[PDB]
């Protein structure tokens, strides 16, 4: 963090929060790990030091230039911004895992309880802005620089990791990207409506697809919005979807060839690739190994 | 807010649904408030009778469809009656004068 | 004519005002019906009342959705004749099974039955007797060649296959039939089943009979198929037996009502001809309305039919009070039985 964010570029007030980040996430992580215990149900709850890596991975994917541009763009002090980014990435790692809505509201307490005490200098300006109810979400695709006039003629949109203040401002952008997917992929239509909770799930997926060396696992009862939001996130993210075709002829040998085509696309030539799986696509347990 | 937001898009797609714009906004909320009320009873039914009924977001998309199919059909019967009535009420009124 | 026509107008008016009022009330009426069909199936008789009459009806009045205050489900969704037909098929007279009957006809998703004793099965066997065949139509979930022998044949032909002994857990190869996802080429409607396309006709039907009291289905399964609890309850047999006692004891009273209602539904239809006949013939006739004796006759004849119907629908309402008093007096025999 001290290497990636240098004193030279930042204010003295911003950099006092950057030094706080590294001490803050640990205080939070100890509180969250002590309270949310693994059980027969809610087995995944156990928090490792992968879940520390993953917080910081998110924080360091927000560039020095978007933090310094928070007073113009987000219309908040850049030192204040930085706490919102922290709060977001802390939530996305820790709070998203959590299976029920009561366990979330406990953890949103710990993320606020820590953010006040770690960031004492901006305590009164954090406390008033940042709630669990109020949204301050992050996405690479916020920028509408992709006009899409006879394909992508106007360069591309720089995929910079920026904060969105309201879900309504995002919905206009996310509804536009949905309508454009249905144009580009006309054979497989995707009639979908982006309610506040689905938008939130799309960002969460289009974060996990956008971070390097970051797989996902979308756990939902079924018909929950998983596959549809994934293919949209993969479309928005300008990366190649791959899905296993289940036929009686197709076996564990043909999987290995479908994975090999994945590495032929990913490791060779250098294309981002987003191998998609479901309960249905897992014909036998050996495929999942 | 999700179920009501899904119910909002479905009523807009529904062109043959003829009612007040106020009433449609009350219906949107009701459609959603139904799908919660079933989940609330599904939990109650497991505590009182030890029977597990599972309702998913797919089972809400089924309700909304099923709603239109029975409405469209039931409106088609009613609307063609009211039109066979209304042809009457004009010609008879003229005959009375 | 002025006395007669104003009379004929006021019969038309009042019906149109009721049909107009019925369209205003339809938005709620359909919401309260279609909620019951999709969700209330898997619950017992007690909880279907709780989930519909105590929960949904309360929500409507608060929201201000226009709904008929009573809204008897059985009356609204299906005619009184078709209830009579299901009774002959062997769907019992009790309120729960009638509703279970309505859910099977109206559900877009393939109906699943919970019935531990095949009461729901014995009804869907007696009904659909034409489109069912005894041999090579009914199979169990697990068969050596379930797919190629039964399923493949019944789709191609369009015969109503009934899956036996589902035993809680459903096979994953069946999923794409239940989903009703169709890759349409012309009008064939080819549906892939474990990676093999099969010609599905529109006249194909599937019924899935669980033979367990309390089966724990998966949310994915419960969303694919409309679950209907067809289990015989003490409360349900009470309502069946109470029907059987009322058919035996005070038979003369109960039969005279069934004769009257059947002659009332006739005279509603008979009056719908004469008032129609006038409308058709009063446009065709045109000028000199005073001499038009063949029209004049029916305008006064509609009135005697409209007076007759009205006086049976008062006497019909009196006999429903009279029989419901006896239904309470003979309740103790049925609830004992
Ligand atoms: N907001 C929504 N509007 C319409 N359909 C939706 C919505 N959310 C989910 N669905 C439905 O979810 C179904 C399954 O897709 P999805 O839920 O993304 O994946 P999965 O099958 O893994 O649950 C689709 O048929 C889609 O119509
Ligand atoms: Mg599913």
């Amino acid at each position: 963090i001290k290497h990636m964010f240098k004193q030279k570029y930042f204010s003295d007030s911003t950099y006092k929060v950057i030094e706080s980040l590294t001490s803050a996430t640990i205080a939070l992580w100890n509180k969250v790990k002590s309270t949310m215990l693994p059980t027969p149900a809610k087995f995944h709850y156990v928090f490792n030091m992968r879940e520390l890596s993953r917080i910081f991975k998110g924080i360091l994917t927000c560039k020095k230039d978007t933090i310094n541009d928070a007073p113009k763009s987000m219309k908040i002090k850049p030192e204040l911004f930085l706490v919102g980014l922290w709060r977001h990435e802390a939530e996305r790692v820790l709070a998203d895992k959590l299976v029920n809505n009561k366990d979330k509201d406990t953890v949103m307490g710990y993320i606020q309880e820590v953010s006040l005490e770690s960031f004492s200098q901006i305590e009164n300006e954090i406390l008033e802005k940042y709630s669990s109810e109020k949204t301050f979400l992050f996405c690479d695709f916020l920028r509408p620089d992709v006009i899409n006039e006879d394909g992508i003629i106007e360069e591309e949109a720089p995929k910079i990791y920026e904060a969105i203040d309201s879900l309504t401002e995002l919905r206009k952008r996310c509804n536009f990207l949905l309508s454009f997917y249905n144009d580009r992929n006309p054979s497989k239509k995707m009639p979908l409506v982006l309610f506040d909770d689905a938008l939130k799930h799309l960002l969460r997926i289009s974060r996990i697809i956008r971070q390097p060396r970051s797989s996902g696992l979308l756990v939902g009862v079924g018909g929950s919005g998983k596959q549809s939001l994934t293919r949209l996130a993969g479309f928005i993210g300008k990366n190649l979807i791959q899905q296993i075709i289940v036929t009686k002829t197709y076996s564990d040998k043909d999987l290995k060839e479908d994975i090999k085509k994945g590495f032929d696309d990913a490791g060779h030539l250098g294309k981002q690739v987003t191998f998609l799986m479901t309960d249905s696509e897992v014909k036998k347990e050996e495929f999942l190994e | 807010e999700a179920l009501v937001s899904v119910a909002e898009t479905f009523i807009k797609n529904f062109d043959k649904l003829d009612t007040k714009e106020e009433t449609k906004q009350e219906l949107m909320k009701h459609m959603g408030n139904v799908h919660l009320m079933v989940n609330e009873i599904c939990d109650e039914y497991y505590q009182k009778m030890r029977r597990q009924v599972y309702v998913t977001p797919k089972s809400f998309l089924s309700y909304l469809n099923s709603y239109k199919t029975l409405y469209i059909e039931k409106y088609d019967e009613l609307d063609q009656q009211e039109e066979s009535f209304k042809i009457g009420l004009n010609k008879i009124q003229e005959a009375t004068i | 004519l002025i006395t007669s026509l104003s009379g004929e107008k006021d019969r038309w008016g009042k019906g149109a005002q009721d049909i107009s009022d019925q369209k205003r009330k339809l938005v709620g009426n359909v919401s309260l019906s279609t909620a019951f069909i999709s969700y209330c199936g898997p619950f017992n008789a007690e909880y279907r009342n709780k989930l519909a009459q105590q929960r949904f009806v309360v929500d409507m009045k608060k929201r201000g959705v226009p709904v008929t205050p009573g809204l008897e489900l059985t009356s609204f969704l299906i005619d009184d004749a078709t209830i009579g037909e299901w009774n002959l098929q062997g769907l019992p007279k009790d309120d729960l099974s009638i509703q279970n009957g309505i859910m099977v006809t109206n559900s877009a998703r393939y109906p699943l039955f919970i019935d531990p004793q095949g009461q729901g099965q014995n009804w869907i066997r007696n009904k659909l007797s034409a489109s069912i065949i005894p041999e090579r139509c009914i199979t169990t979930l697990s068969h050596p060649k379930f797919k190629d022998m039964f399923l493949k044949y019944c789709m191609e032909s369009g015969l109503t296959l009934i899956v036996e002994n589902i035993e809680n857990e459903v096979d994953p190869m069946m999923d794409p039939v239940l989903e009703r996802q169709i890759i349409v080429k012309g009008k064939t409607q080819f549906v892939n089943v474990a990676g093999t396309e099969m010609e599905l006709s529109k006249e194909f039907k599937l019924f899935m009979t669980c033979r367990l009291a309390n089966p724990s289905f998966s949310p994915e399964l419960s969303a694919k198929t409309t679950i209907i609890d067809f289990t015989v309850t003490q409360s349900g047999l009470e309502q069946q037996l109470l029907g059987k006692v009322i058919s035996k004891e005070q038979k003369a009273l109960e039969d005279s009502l069934n004769q009257l209602l059947a002659d009332v539904n006739q005279n509603q239809k008979d009056l719908q001809r004469l008032d129609k006949n006038l409308l058709e013939r009063l446009i065709n006739s045109q000028g000199n309305l005073l001499d038009d004796t063949e029209l004049m006759d029916v305008l006064n004849n509609t009135k005697t039919q409209a007076k007759e119907v009205a006086a049976k629908l008062i006497d019909a309402e009196i006999k429903t009070k009279e029989i419901n008093e006896k239904r309470e007096q003979y309740r103790p025999v049925a609830i004992r039985g």
